[PDB]
C-alpha cells in the first residue's frame, strides 16, 4: 500500500477504503534574494525559479504593484530594462544581470551587466590595392 | 627532411558549481520547537553561510580575472564579420567562431563548443532548465526539486556562457584581420612563418609550401573536430567533476534520514509520540550529527577551492602566454616544438587546442660543431650545423635538410678557434 | 575579517551547548559532584569543535596566502630586479619598468606603461619583393609609400626611416601576395 524510492522517499499512497492511487509531492520551501540599497525603502525581491503567477496567489498575500517574469524568476519592486548595460554593479544576481539604483514608481532598475567591452575603429578589412589599413599612434 | 602539423586538446578546470545551503531548513526542521533548542548552540550555522559566501566571491572574482584576460588589449574594426568570409588565407576558421555581427543575437556559441555543450546536462543552464520544473510540473521523481526544498540549491554564476563564449570568439579573430592584437601586428600567415623559422626550418621552403601549411591546418582542425565523437580525456575530466558534485550533493542529503542513536530519523514521530522533557536528548543528537556533517560538507569544499584557484591561475597564465603572445619559454604552452595556440569556452573551464611541427622523414649526415679558419679566427653556427657537399663547406638547418652557402648572417665570428674544430683553409668568404 | 573571525571565536564561550548555564562557576557550586560531568562534557565538546574548525579555516586561508607570496616573489624577481622577456606578465603588455615599496601585509607596486594618445591612419604592406626573385619582409613595422618611395616606420610610431640590413630581414622567394617593387636598390 506505499510506494518508495531507490533511497527512503514516499511517492506514492494507495488507499484501502477506496482503491485510489495517489502521488505525493513535497510542500515549497524556499527562500527570496532581495537587494537593498543604502538608504532606500523597500527591497528588489527576486524568487528564483518562480513564475509569478504561482507567487501572487500562493506565496505572497501583499498587493505588489509592479511584477514581470524574467530569466531567473520575476521581480518585484523593479522596471523590466534589459536593453540598457552598465559597467560597475553592486548588486549582482546572476547569468549577466544586475538591479542598480536611481534616486527618483519602482526606483530599482533591472538592467544588464557587461563588465568588458572592446575599442572598435572604423577600418577596412579586405585589401584595397594590395595594401591593409591600420591606426600607427 | 619532411614535416608536418599535428593538433592536441587540452582542459584546464576554471570555475565550479556554487552551492548554498540553509541555516535552519536543514540543520532542525521547518517546525519551531526544534530550533528553540538550535539557539543555545548560538551562531553556528552563521559561521557555515560565512564560508560558502567567500567561495562564491573567490569564485566570482577568479571568473572576472578570466575575463580581463580574455579581453585585455583588443581593438576590432567596424566592418565586423557580418556574413563575411570567415576563412583567412585558405583557413577554415568557422568551425571554432560564433557571430559577431548587428544580427545572430542570445546566441554566440561556436560549432565546436555545441558539441561539447550538448554532451553534458548539469552546465549552467541545465540547473536553471531543471529547476524551474519543479513547479509547473515535474516528473514522478526528481533529485533536484527535493535537494531545493531542503536547502540546497546551486546558483548561477555572475556572468553566462553566452558571454564567455562571445568573449572567446571575439579573442579568436584577433589574430586574423586587421589590426592583428594578439600577432603584436603581423598577419596570420607571416606570423606562422616566424613561429616555425625559429626552430630552424628556413625560409626557403616556408614559401613554397604554404598549400601544404594550409591543408595541414584543416586536417587538424577536423581531426580535432571529430574527435569529440568518441570519449576524450576533456570529456572525462567534465562528467567527473559532474559526478563528484552530484555525489557530493546526493551524500549530503542523506544525513536526514541516519539515526544518530536516536530512537527514529523522523523529527516528527519523537514530538507526537515521546513526552517534551525527554525528546530534547534526541533533539541534541540529531542536531550534532547534521551539524558534524555541514562542518565536513564546508571542510571539504574549501579543501577543493585552493585547487580550484590553482587551476584557474594555470589557466589565466596560459592565455596570457600562449595564445595572445608568444613568450621564449620552452616545454610550457604544448610538448617542445610549438607554433600556435587557440582557445575556447568549455563547460567550467577553457579549451585549449596546441598546433606542433612533427616531421615526417629522416636522414643521416655527418655534421661539425664548428671549424677553424685560416689566421687563428673562429667561426660556429647557430641553430643549425656543419654539413659537406662535393668538398665544400656548407650550412644546414637543425630542423630540415636544405643546404644553403655559409654567410655572415648564419653563423658568428670568434677571435680564437678550438683545438677540437676541423681545419679549413679553403673557404674565406664562401 | 581576521577582527571578525577572532570575535566570533571568543563569543562561543557564552554558549550553553545543552546545558543549564553557558558558565564553568555556576555549574560546580550549584549540583552534586556526580552530577556535574554530564554538562561539563557538553562544554567541553562545543568549544573543541569550534577550535577544530578554526583550525581547519587557517589551514584552508594559509594555503591561499602562501600561493599569493610566491607569486609575489616570482612578480618582484621577474619585474623589479630584471627585465624578463615575458609579455603580458608585469603589466598590459606595453610595460616599462616597475618599482616595488612596503606595505602593510604585503607588499605594493608601481607599473609604469606606455599610453599613446594620438592616432594617424596609414596604409601598410607586409613584405616586398626585389628584382631577381628576392623577398624582404620588416622586423617590428611595416612598409609604407610616401611620395613613390617606400620607407619604413615602427609599429608603435610614425618616423618614416630607409630601408636597411638592420630593419628588415632577407628572404631568397616571395609568395605572390606580395607587392613588387624593382626600384628598391638598397641591398
Ligand atoms: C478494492 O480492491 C480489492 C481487490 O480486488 C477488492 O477486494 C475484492 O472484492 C471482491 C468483491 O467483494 C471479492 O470478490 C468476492 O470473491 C468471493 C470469493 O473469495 C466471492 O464469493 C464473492 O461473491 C466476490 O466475488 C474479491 O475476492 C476481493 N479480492 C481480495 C483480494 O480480497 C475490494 O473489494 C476493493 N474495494 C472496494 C471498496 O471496491
Ligand atoms: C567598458 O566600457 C565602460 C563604459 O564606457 C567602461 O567603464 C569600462 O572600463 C570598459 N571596459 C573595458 C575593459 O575597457
Amino acid at each position: 500500500n506505499l510506494l518508495y524510492d531507490s533511497n527512503g522517499n514516499i511517492i506514492g499512497f494507495k488507499d484501502f477504503l477506496t482503491n485510489k492511487t495517489y502521488t505525493i509531492l513535497p510542500c515549497y520551501s524556499g527562500r527570496v534574494s532581495a537587494a537593498f540599497y543604502q538608504n532606500s525603502s523597500s527591497p528588489a525581491l527576486l524568487y528564483r525559479n518562480l513564475k509569478c503567477s504561482y507567487v501572487l496567489n500562493n506565496i505572497s498575500f501583499i498587493s505588489q504593484p509592479f511584477y514581470f517574469d524574467s530569466y531567473l524568476g520575476c521581480v518585484l519592486n523593479a522596471v523590466n530594462l534589459t536593453s540598457y548595460s552598465v559597467s560597475s554593479c553592486d548588486l549582482r544576481m546572476g547569468s549577466g544581470f544586475c538591479i542598480d539604483y536611481a534616486l527618483p514608481s519602482s526606483p530599482y532598475r533591472f538592467v544588464t551587466f557587461e563588465p568588458f567591452n572592446v575599442s572598435f575603429v572604423n577600418d577596412s578589412v579586405e585589401t584595397v590595392g594590395g595594401l591593409f589599413e591600420i591606426q600607427i599612434p | 627532411t619532411n614535416f608536418t602539423i599535428a593538433g592536441h586538446e587540452e582542459f584546464i578546470q576554471t570555475s565550479s558549481p556554487k552551492v548554498t545551503i540553509d541555516c535552519s531548513a536543514f540543520v532542525c526542521s521547518n517546525y519551531a520547537a526544534c530550533h528553540d533548542l538550535l539557539s543555545e548552540y548560538g551562531t553556528f550555522c552563521d559561521n557555515i553561510n560565512s564560508i560558502l559566501n567567500e567561495v562564491n566571491d573567490l569564485l566570482d572574482i577568479t571568473q572576472l580575472q578570466v575575463a580581463n584576460a580574455l579581453m585585455q588589449g583588443v581593438t576590432l574594426s567596424s566592418n565586423l564579420n557580418t556574413n563575411l568570409h570567415s576563412d583567412v588565407d585558405n583557413i577554415d576558421f568557422k568551425s571554432l567562431l560564433g557571430c559577431l555581427g548587428s544580427q545572430c543575437g542570445s546566441s554566440s556559441r561556436s560549432p565546436l563548443e555545441d558539441l561539447l555543450f550538448n554532451k553534458v546536462k548539469l552546465s549552467d543552464v541545465g540547473f536553471v532548465e531543471a529547476y524551474n520544473n519543479c513547479t509547473g510540473g515535474s516528473e514522478i521523481r526528481d533529485l533536484l526539486c527535493v535537494q531545493s526544498f531542503n536547502g540546497i540549491k546551486v546558483l548561477p554564476p555572475i556572468l553566462s556562457e553566452t558571454q564567455i563564449s562571445g568573449y572567446t570568439t571575439a579573442a579568436t579573430v584577433a589574430a586574423m584581420f586587421p589590426p592583428w592584437s594578439a600577432a603584436a601586428g603581423v598577419p596570420f600567415p607571416l606570423n606562422v612563418q616566424y613561429r616555425i623559422n625559429g626552430l630552424g626550418v628556413t625560409m626557403d621552403v616556408l614559401n613554397k609550401n604554404q598549400k601544404l601549411i594550409a591543408n595541414a591546418f584543416n586536417k587538424a582542425l577536423l581531426s580535432i573536430q571529430n574527435g569529440f565523437t568518441a570519449t576524450p580525456s576533456a570529456l572525462a575530466k567534465i562528467q567527473s567533476v559532474v559526478n563528484a558534485n552530484a555525489q557530493a550533493l546526493n551524500s549530503l542529503l542523506q544525513q536526514l534520514f541516519n539515526k544518530f542513536g536516536a530512537i527514529s530519523s523522523s523529527l516528527q514521530e519523537i514530538l507526537s509520540r515521546l513526552d517534551p522533557p525527554e525528546a530534547q536528548v534526541q533533539i541534541d543528537r540529531l542536531i550534532n550529527g547534521r551539524l558534524t556533517a555541514l562542518n565536513a560538507y564546508v571542510s571539504q569544499q574549501l579543501s577543493d577551492i585552493t585547487l580550484i584557484k590553482a587551476g584557474a591561475s594555470r589557466a589565466i597564465e596560459k592565455v596570457n602566454e600562449c595564445v595572445k603572445s608568444q613568450s621564449p619559454r620552452i616545454n610550457f604552452c604544448g610538448n617542445g616544438n610549438h607554433i600556435l595556440s587557440l582557445v575556447q569556452n568549455a563547460p567550467y573551464g577553457l579549451l585549449f587546442i596546441h598546433f606542433s611541427y612533427k616531421p615526417t622523414s629522416f636522414k643521416t649526415v655527418l655534421v661539425s660543431p664548428g671549424l677553424c679558419l685560416s689566421g687563428d679566427r673562429g667561426i660556429a653556427p647557430k641553430q643549425g650545423y656543419f654539413i659537406k657537399q662535393n668538398d665544400s663547406w656548407m650550412f644546414t638547418g637543425s630542423s630540415y635538410y636544405y643546404p644553403e652557402p655559409i654567410s655572415d648572417k648564419n653563423v658568428v665570428f670568434m677571435n680564437s678557434c678550438s683545438v677540437n674544430f676541423t681545419k679549413a683553409p679553403f673557404i674565406y668568404l664562401n
